RNA sequence: CUGCGCGCGCGCUACACUGACAGAGCCAGCGAGUACUCCCUUGGCCGAGAGGCCCGGGUAAUCUUGUUAAACUCUGUCGUGCUGGGGAUAGAGCAUUGCAAUUAUUGCUCUUCAACGAGGAAU
């Protein structure tokens, strides 16, 4: 995937999943920056799906 | 005085138009379903 | 002068409220509110940013004037806005001056004097009202009936302020604030 | 010294400046006309009477203002003048179409006192300026007659003066002692 | 004075504003009623007499009837239609109704019973071709919707006889009238006394919640001339 | 005695092409009356029959009434 | 209650006398 | 800046301007000391030497 | 050399600083004159010192005022404030202290506001 | 004595200067006046109907007082608020085309000038003239 | 029907009056010898003015 | 609509005259912001608007930004009428983000103009 909008530490990531129940089911998952950042997916977005 | 009738259970919506009402109702199901299915997964994944 | 309006430097020569109105002639008309009617340290516009909910009684210090403001701005969307509630008694008082030929602080002294009730009944029996409480209940019956009666109407509070303002002045039947206060005398009367 | 005059046409009155001579203020607050706009001669204060009998009287500044002081609908027919007394501030007169004039004090909600006598539509009137003449009211109806009445006793008229014509105006002169009833052709 | 001129035009009959305390009327209050959702249908001595009388409470207090025949005497009254009637009920629960003089209600206890139930769930009754609310819910005490130059009374039976006529009569110019009239079948007169100013009793004999409103506004027409 | 009242019955109701009730209100509040017809639209009628602002309905001529009416009609004919 | 208990007292006293 | 005594004086205080505030400085404030560029008022007759030489 | 007295004024946040030197009679807030800047009703919140000490205490001197923070009512009252300490802190350094207790004793019987700035602190009923 | 426009209250200054641009009758009112309305922000347009001059004699003023403004800066100061109905309101900028196009009007009859120097526009020498004697006229009636 | 000023002497402490009610021993200020104690709601002091419109009764708990 | 176990909770917006609208006055404070880059953006045109475009200052108490913010203040318009209070729902159009906008990301324009007349008992 792709981030959308940069904060501080949380970012947004965009073209990953396709709906909110595939971020559901990869809730809490490792994501991984290729840099190096680790994360960890926190919440399914609602109002781009 | 010109009087009017009334309109009319808590438990049921009134709408004329069935297309309508049957279009809300659908989308409330599918919301209920929706809810409950996403409780289920996020509880299977903790 | 250092830098004065016209209006000003005519009226330079006493405190005068809005600076067009005097605080010299003025009698309250009751014995018993004229320890809890300030109008002895005189005051320019009702906006002064003083201490007066610390402790007890200390709204007995505060120029009426200011309570009336204060009371002005009762309800849920008015609540912050004071320079609304300092325009309407501006205009309120311009109002009353245009219809009576009077003058505004004699008219609204004498109609909080009016307006106190007397006696009130408690949950019932019959008991008397203390001074500070009729002061209390005087401008919140004239400041409710104020906006009670210009709230779907075309008039605005500052009409009806100085329309109930002058009813009250006058002591009769077409005001709130004196309805409610013979209602309550009159309940007070009933249960003795 | 003021600089406001009002001119009244259909249904909105207008006060106008003498310096400038411009329409300064144009109050259109009536539902059907406005008979006559005449202002205190305090200069604040402008009164009015409608076509369907209510008369509103309201508070003007210098500038842009009509606040409304009071309205009085007893007339229930329309008002054609309405007039304040030169020497007291509260007190106004009122001829109406029906039969009545009546005199009413600003703070009280009820008529002060009540003239008829007329058998007509009664159109113009005036008070009485002067020392002596504290308390006379002239006013002249379609019926060709101009009768003067005292305030203090609310009979009929004082005096009665019949025409030929259908009297259209008054006016007293300053010394008090003549009138000018204009009827007709004369 | 002037001989007032003829109205050549019938007169409309507008009813009071709500922000009007200027005007002269009369006010009903029919206090404890019973008005109870059963499941959905009130809670009357029609079907539900042999639920109560299982339960052992009181068969004779569950009577809206008593409710719908004064409601309905009072809105055919002509003290309504001239429009110087405003009423309100007060139910058992603490509910308390202001009723619409431009409302005209159904005749008919089923009808009225299912349009009962609709406002107790619902909080008001819309008409059907105006918005304007007809039987609107509206909050306690009833002293925040009665007017400030008032006399509570309370229609009883220990209180001293007075003739309607004269005590209307003692009515002042601007003062209107509220009546407390209990709607209830058997019960004593405490239900009022926080409210009402003096209890008065118009015959000696006792009568129906129905014919008492009747007798009352019949003499309030008698004494305003309507 | 005898003064013009050529204008002085003027408080009464007028018919258009629509709406059978138009009194007086005044030139461009009388003109939102009609159904369809808006707040800011009917601004833009007014200017360009040289009608008034100030004037009310009901102080128009038999001539100047019926040059809002044609108006009406066909909005594309007058330019906009 | 006590004001009202002793006032109570000395009426049955001033009876009593 | 947490642990600063409010009665402190250097003695350089007297021979430099301070941060200020947003209100005495103006829309010119920074919260850095400003320092001189090395010019200087210049007397009138050393001005009278240059200007005969330019 | 010259006769200059810099006080400053305090509200919530709402700060300012009069510069009063000996000059004609003018008072200028922001570059803009007294009478100029505030809200329209608040305009008499700033006269009130001068018309409590009377003018011919400001005839003698010219007030310049920087405000900055606050709304419009916490700067009219640092205003207020600014012109009061201003013009007593004059007359404290240039002309006989017993004007300068004159002056204190006129705006400490009128508001003692003018004169000390009274912070809101945070203490309710412990 | 001697005058400037800072010596003169805003509304009776801006309305006397309304007053002068329109009785002139040089101006340039575009044509989309009237039809337009003023921000997005807004609700009904202006009521004055011819209001060009309100606007001309406070940009004008406004640009007098200070260096050199821009057209981002009249949109950014002639904007409030739009309610966005149920939504919380925001600033909004206000339109670019009144802003740009009274500039432009006033350029054209010399009373403000481009200042492409350090950008913006800067009040023009002979605006300060005519404005310094329209604040002086104003004070002339008081 | 008078009506009667009077004036506070003393506020009263442990009556045990209902609530925001308050007794108060007031001496009169026509004769102002006579003092009875009367019930007073709202907040009251020592040495303020009250109106009263019956005098003839003593003020119970 | 999150959460807890058509039902529920936190909310936003209103029911107007201490108001809506339209001019006009005009005032903060805590922030942030672009390197191996496209961040914060002034001003100049164009555009009704949203926006477009040409340049420009800033790695920053230095430029945006005095963040000319909003309630608010004034002079007007409207007049108690679901009214110009309210702005849901809906049609048609133009834009911006993005590889992508249908199930309408958001923005603007016209139009459509619902419920809601102070929330009941309780808590």
């Amino acid at each position: 995937g792709t981030p959308w909008k940069i904060f501080k530490n949380t970012a947004f990531i965009k073209d990953m999943f396709n709906s909110s129940l595939e971020i559901a089911k990869f809730e809490g998952a490792a994501i991984r920056t290729v840099s190096g950042i680790r994360g960890q997916i926190k919440r399914a977005l609602s109002k781009p799906e | 005085i010109k009087t009017y009738i009334p309109k009319f259970d808590p438990d049921k919506h009134y709408d004329p138009n069935r297309e309508r009402a049957e279009l809300a109702k659908l989308k409330a199901e599918h919301k209920r379903e929706r809810k409950g299915a996403l409780r289920e997964l996020r509880k299977d994944a903790q | 002068y250092d830098v004065l309006p016209k209006e000003v430097l005519a009226e330079v020569g006493s405190v005068k409220l809005f600076n067009r109105w005097s605080y010299d002639d003025i009698e309250i008309r009751d014995i018993s509110l004229t320890d809890y009617i300030q109008i002895r340290a005189p005051v320019y516009i009702p906006h002064s940013a003083g201490r007066y909910a610390v402790k007890r009684f200390r709204k007995a210090n505060c120029p009426i004037i200011e309570r009336l403001t204060n009371s002005l701005m009762m309800h849920g969307r008015n609540n912050g806005k004071k320079l609304m509630a300092v325009r309407i008694v501006a205009h309120a008082f311009e109002i009353i001056h245009l219809m009576t030929d009077q003058n505004p602080i004699q008219v609204a002294v004498d109609a909080i004097v009016n307006c106190g009730p007397r006696e009130d009944s408690t949950r019932r029996q019959a008991v008397d009202v203390s001074p500070l409480r009729r002061v209390n209940q005087a401008i919140a019956l004239l400041t409710t009936g104020a906006r009670e009666a210009a709230f779907r109407n075309v008039k605005t509070i500052a009409e009806c302020l100085a329309e109930e303002l002058i009813n009250a002045a006058k002591g009769s039947s077409n005001s709130y604030a004196i309805k409610k206060k013979d209602e309550l005398e009159r309940v007070a009367k009933s249960n003795r | 010294t003021n600089d406001l005059f009002a001119v009244t046409a259909g249904p909105r009155v207008e006060i106008f400046s003498i310096r400038k001579r411009e329409p300064l203020k144009t109050i259109g607050r009536f539902d059907s006309e406005a008979h006559c706009g005449e202002i205190r001669p305090d200069g604040r204060v402008l009164v009015a009477g409608e076509d369907t009998g209510r008369m509103q009287v309201f508070d003007v500044g210098q500038g842009t203002r009509a606040v409304i002081l009071k309205t009085w609908h007893i007339h229930k027919q329309p008002v054609w003048v309405t007039k304040w007394s030169p020497t007291e501030l509260t007190t106004l007169m009122s001829c109406s179409d029906d039969k009545t004039v009546r005199l009413w004090d600003l703070p009280s909600n009820d008529p002060t006192r009540l003239f008829t006598g007329h058998t007509d539509y009664v159109r113009c009137g005036a008070f009485m300026p002067g020392s002596a003449n504290s308390n006379l009211l002239v006013s002249g109806s379609y019926d060709e007659t101009v009768r003067v009445w005292d305030a203090r006793a609310p009979g009929g008229a004082v005096m009665t003066f019949k025409h030929a014509d259908p009297i259209e105006d008054v006016l007293p002169l300053p010394s008090g002692t003549t009138l000018l009833a204009a009827s007709g052709n004369a | 004075p002037p001989p007032a001129l003829p109205q050549l035009v019938a007169e409309q009959h507008v009813p009071i504003p709500p922000n009007d305390k200027d005007t002269k009327r009369l006010i009903v209050v029919l206090s404890n009623a019973s008005l109870e959702t059963y499941k959905y249908t009130l809670l009357n001595s029609d079907e539900h007499i042999g639920i109560m009388r299982k339960m052992n409470r009181d068969i004779s207090d569950a009577r809206p009837d008593i409710t719908h025949q004064c409601l309905l005497t009072l809105l055919d009254s002509p003290i309504n239609k001239a429009g110087k009637l405003q009423i309100y009920i007060q139910t058992a629960k603490g509910v308390l109704i202001e009723v619409s003089p431009t409302v005209r209600i159904p005749r008919t206890f089923k009808r009225f019973a299912g349009l009962m139930v609709q406002l107790l769930h619902r909080l008001s009754i819309k008409g059907t071709n105006t918005n304007e609310k007809l039987l609107k819910v509206i909050q306690n005490p009833i002293t925040d919707h009665l007017p400030p130059n008032c006399r509570k009374v309370t229609l009883s039976f220990d209180a001293p006889l007075v003739r309607v006529r004269d005590y209307v009569d003692t009515l002042g110019p601007n003062e209107s009238i509220c009546v407390f009239v209990g709607a209830m079948a058997k019960g004593p007169d405490n239900f009022a006394d926080a409210y009402v100013d003096e209890k008065i009793s118009i015959s000696n004999y006792s009568l129906s919640a129905s014919v008492a409103c009747s007798k009352f506004c019949h003499a309030c027409e008698d004494a305003w001339d309507i | 005695s005898l003064v013009s009242g050529e204008k002085t019955n003027f408080n009464h109701i007028l018919r258009l092409l629509n709406t059978n009730v138009d009194g007086k209100q005044k030139v461009v509040y009388a003109l939102t009356q009609i159904k369809g017809v808006g707040r800011r639209y009917s601004n833009l009628v007014c200017k360009k029959a040289d009608v008034d602002l100030k004037k009310r309905a009901g102080e128009l001529t038999s001539e100047e009434l019926e040059r809002l009416v044609t108006i009406i009609q066909n909005p594309l004919a007058y330019k906009i | 209650m006590a004001g009202e208990r002793i006032a109570e007292a000395l009426e049955l006293g001033m009876t009593d006398l | 800046a947490a642990e600063r005594n409010e009665d402190e004086f250097y003695f350089g205080m007297m021979s430099r301007k301070g941060p200020g505030s947003a209100l005495t400085r103006g829309k010119g404030f920074t919260g850095t000391v400003d320092g001189d560029r090395g010019n200087k008022a210049l007397s009138v007759e050393t001005v009278r030497l240059l200007k005969t030489q330019d | 050399s010259v006769q200059a007295v810099q006080v400053f004024g305090k509200k919530k946040n709402a700060t300012a600083v009069a510069r009063c030197v000996q000059g004609k009679g003018l008072i200028k807030v922001n570059g803009k004159p007294l009478k100029l800047f505030a809200p329209e009703i608040l305009r008499a919140k700033l006269y009130e010192p001068i018309l409590i000490l009377g003018t011919d205490k400001f005839a003698d001197v010219d007030i310049r005022i920087r405000v900055a923070g606050g709304g419009h009512t916490s700067q009219v009252y640092a205003v207020r404030q600014a012109i009061a300490k201003s013009i007593v802190a004059y007359y404290a350094k240039y002309v006989d202290e017993h004007s300068k207790n004159l002056l204190k004793q006129e705006l400490i019987q009128f508001d003692r506001s003018l004169l000390v700035a009274d912070p809101r602190r945070c203490e309710p009923k412990k | 004595g001697g005058v400037t426009v800072r010596d003169v209250d805003a509304h009776k200054f801006v309305a006397a200067y309304a007053a002068f641009l329109k009785r002139q009758g040089k101006l340039p009112v575009p044509g989309w006046v009237d039809t337009v309305k003023t921000g997005n922000a807004k609700e009904l347009p202006p009521q004055d109907i011819d209001w060009w001059y309100i606007r001309a004699a406070s940009v004008a003023r406004h640009v007098y007082l200070r260096k050199t403004v821009g057209v981002g800066r009249l949109r950014k100061v002639h904007g409030s608020a739009k309610n966005r109905g149920t939504r919380p309101s925001h600033h909004v900028d206000a339109s670019g085309s009144v802003d740009r196009k009274i500039m432009q009007a006033l350029e054209k009859i010399q009373v403000l000038e481009k200042d492409e120097e350090r950008g913006g526009r800067r009040i023009t020498q002979q605006g300060q003239r005519d404005l310094d004697r329209i604040a002086q006229t104003v004070a002339e009636a008081d | 029907a008078p009506v009667k000023f009077v004036k506070v002497t003393r506020v009263l402490g442990r009556t045990g009056s209902r609530g925001g009610v308050t007794q108060v021993r007031v001496e009169f200020m026509d004769d102002t010898t006579r003092s009875i104690i009367r019930n007073v709601k709202g907040p009251v002091r020592e040495n303020d003015i009250l109106v009263l419109l019956e005098s003839e009764r003593e003020a119970r708990r």
